[PDB]
């Protein structure tokens, strides 16, 4: 049942600009988030002091993916560990305790992928988290679908529109509810000749050229979340990318990049079913 | 401006 939302799909109602990335298969400058339009989406949230950490998604009842950076980042001594945080999933508003509509979950174990590389470009930043018991779905709280090879090699192209969500930074104020935007994925040429850091496969970019006119991009608070694509073929959401890196947020000639989620599936699978 | 959440999960 991943990807199809309660509030959407399953109701035959379309969000308000999903058709634009339909169209397409031929935060700063986002919106604000309808209400269930991402299910997926998760806040991480440190208990001393309370404050967000990073974004992050629901893929199962038990298991949240998030960028493995947002645990551990040598660099600025962030070294995380389960009694550090919450997970709260169901959320709109960035900071109410959403009474009777969000969840808060403990955490059991975190995994990060064995070589992430946070010493030189963030190569494979990406880390799971087992929660202490399953959620329970609701209207605003569902899983989005992991990607297959397939899905993947039809779906991840230039030029293709994917979402990214998150209650970080609208400016290099942070918002009141999450945010939203509809990013073209770029061609990897154009993602190298952009950034003196060595790009890797496990990794794609995303933004506007500065000719195209439209902008948008992620920002300080949003790593982690997801990068979110509809499949024309079954009509359901899947994650391609973890929001991983950028310089700055929406320079003109500059891209964010994001994990290559489907590049890192057999990791994923290898720790869903050796750990539940 | 975190609004506080329960100290139920907090424990
Ligand atoms: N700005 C750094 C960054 O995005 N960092 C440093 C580590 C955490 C992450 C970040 O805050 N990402 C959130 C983010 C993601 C995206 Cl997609 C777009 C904008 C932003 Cl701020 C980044 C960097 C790239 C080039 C020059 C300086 C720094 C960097 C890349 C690779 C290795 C180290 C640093």
């Amino acid at each position: 049942d991943c990807g199809l939302r309660p509030l959407f799909e399953k109701k035959s109602l379309e969000d308000k600009t999903e058709r634009e990335l339909l169209e397409s298969y031929i935060i700063v400058e986002g919106s604000d988030a309808e209400i269930g339009m991402s299910p997926w989406q998760v806040m991480l949230f440190r208990k001393s002091p309370q404050e967000l950490l990073c974004g992050a998604s629901l893929i199962s009842d038990r298991w949240v993916l998030t960028a493995a950076h947002c645990l551990l980042y040598p660099p600025w001594d962030k070294n995380f560990t389960e009694n550090d945080l919450l997970v709260r999933i169901g959320k709109h508003s960035r900071t109410r305790y959403e009474r009777n509509i969000e969840k808060i979950s403990m955490l059991e174990k975190i995994y990060i992928h064995p070589r992430y590389n946070w010493r030189e470009n963030l190569d494979r930043d990406i880390a799971l988290m087992k929660l202490k018991k399953p959620v329970a779905f609701s209207d605003y709280i569902h899983p989005v679908c992991l990607p297959d090879r397939e899905t993947a090699a039809s779906l991840l192209q230039a030029g293709y529109k994917g979402r990214v969500t998150g209650w970080g930074n609208l400016k290099e104020g942070q918002p009141s509810v999450l945010q939203v935007v509809n990013l073209p994925i770029v061609e990897r040429p154009v993602c190298k000749d952009s950034t003196r850091i060595r790009i890797t496969d496990n990794m794609f970019c995303a933004g506007y050229k500065p000719d195209e006119g439209k902008r948008g991009d992620a920002c300080e608070g949003d790593s982690g979340g997801p990068f979110v694509m509809k499949s024309p073929f079954n009509n359901r959401w899947y994650q391609m990318g973890i929001v991983s890196w950028g310089e700055g947020c929406d320079r003109d000639g500059k891209y964010g990049f994001y994990t290559h989620v489907f590049r890192l599936k057999k990791w994923i699978q290898k720790v869903i079913d050796q750990f539940g | 401006d975190f609004e506080e959440i329960p100290e139920a999960y907090l424990a």
